[PDB]
């Protein structure tokens, strides 16, 4: 029962400066063994590719089908994640595996680069952060393994506005994907970094702060009590007032700023559209009517200088109550 | 067998073609940038004029992005193929990231300094 494939390797043992050409381009034949386990097939094929890559940290990806072998399992036990690979076999043509760095080891090496790195290092790292994300969605869920999160946290609370800002436009690049946006649902602290930062002092950071806090609300509303816990938590630990950051953006100590206006208004908007407890509500409301809102809203609705959009989400507002 | 000489001059050839490829796209590459650099600047309606302007210096800004991160994913790709070169490349990435930044927040200050103004 054996098997004659294609293959290739792929050179990433340094996640920061992938290589692009898997050799050789002309993938060399040899044969394995579809009911015996892969684990002790691959160094017959590890030697035959001669790949500079630690046999004991390698993984194996299948080529256009893209599924990461269980290294100690023979070809058919896991025959039904294989489908569209026996087909090809079938057609009589030799599909193709790449060699290349199991997802927990480059994981690995990220993080300690980002607990290791400083400077100049770690911002050209952050910087590549958010394309190599783009175009291998599959590190996301082995990253919020290994505390990945702790780590993008551990580094953002200590650092300068560029620094988080740069964070930041990363982690909207894993929340894209699935179980980046699961780690993120999962992480209290996360979301309560994302409040701190709501009080930088760069208005760039803010802006991005509140938007990407908009699309954590537009995922689901599984997440606005979440949302409210974890900023209690931040006010409370902080020793300011719940919900202040916000508000201090919506009286202004600089000026206008039509932009975080809205984006403001139709957070806390996209917030209250999500609970039919109108207790737990009212309790909010209350803890809000404190704080001087209503005159604040009154002023604004007179002037008008008030964009339009910014206008509609209010009156959306005022019509909720 | 000769042909395996043939193959050998082709891996030449192939390479040769290669970094001419690399030269020619790195032309464009070279406008690109020079511009970039070029569009810097170090009245209360001029403190306005000035976020509206440098606001239109990001609109742009953006606008080129797209193929600017066009370059980031060639360059990436490119350097996959290839000591002396490396440093090179790293020059023109640092250099490119402290600009990017540094038009970033300079448009960012005169719209926040004609902020100033408002």
């Amino acid at each position: 029962s054996v098997v004659t494939v294609r293959v290739q390797y792929l050179e990433d043992t340094d996640p920061f400066a992938c290589a692009n050409f898997p050799e050789p381009r002309r993938a060399p034949t040899c044969s394995l063994d579809g009911a015996l386990p892969l684990g002790a097939q691959i160094p017959a094929v590890h030697r035959l590719l001669g790949a500079p890559l630690k046999l004991e940290d390698c993984a194996l990806q299948v080529s256009p089908s893209g599924y990461y072998l269980d290294t100690e399992l023979s070809l058919e036990e896991q025959r039904e994640m294989l489908e569209g690979f026996y087909e090809e076999i079938s057609k009589g043509r030799k599909p193709t595996l790449i060699l290349r760095t199991q997802l927990s080891v480059r994981v690995n090496a990220i993080l300690e680069k980002l607990y290791s790195s400083s400077g100049p290092e770690l911002r050209r790292s952050l910087f590549s952060l958010k394309q190599i994300f783009q175009e291998d969605k599959d590190l996301v869920p082995e990253f919020v393994h290994s505390e990945g999160l702790s780590c993008l946290i551990r580094v953002g609370a200590a650092a300068d506005h560029n620094y988080q800002s740069y964070i930041l436009r990363a982690l909207g690049q894993l929340m894209l994907f699935v179980d980046g946006m699961l780690g993120v649902v999962a992480h209290s602290d996360t979301i309560q970094w994302l409040y701190t930062l709501c009080a930088s002092l760069s208005r760039l950071v803010v802006k991005t702060a509140l938007k990407l806090l908009l699309v954590f609300v537009e995922y689901s509303e599984n997440n606005a009590p979440l949302f409210i816990r974890a900023v209690n938590s931040v006010a409370s630990t902080t020793g300011a007032p719940p919900w202040a950051n916000l508000v201090s953006i919506l009286e202004e100590k600089n000026g206008a700023d039509p932009e975080l206006l809205v984006y403001t208004v139709t957070l806390i908007n996209k917030t209250l559209a999500a609970l039919p407890d109108q207790d737990s509500f009212y309790d909010v409301t209350d803890a809000l009517e404190q704080q001087g809102m209503e005159a604040l809203v009154q002023r604004h609705l007179g002037t008008a200088g008030t964009d339009v959009d910014l206008r509609t989400q209010l009156v959306l507002y005022e019509n909720a109550l | 067998t000769k042909r395996l000489i043939h193959e050998n001059q082709g891996q030449c050839c192939g390479l040769i073609d290669l970094m001419r490829e690399y030269q020619n796209l790195k032309s464009a590459v070279s406008k690109v940038l020079e511009n970039a650099s070029s569009v810097i600047v170090t009245d209360q309606e001029d403190l306005k004029w000035a976020f509206s302007k440098h606001e239109t210096a990001k609109n742009k800004m953006n606008y080129k992005q797209k193929d600017l991160d066009n370059f980031t994913s060639k360059g990436k790709h490119l350097l996959s193929e290839l000591s002396l070169v490396k440093t090179d490349m790293e020059s023109t990435v640092d250099k490119w990231l402290d600009v990017s930044e540094k038009l970033e927040e300079n448009m960012d200050r005169l719209r926040v300094s004609l902020s100033i103004w408002d």
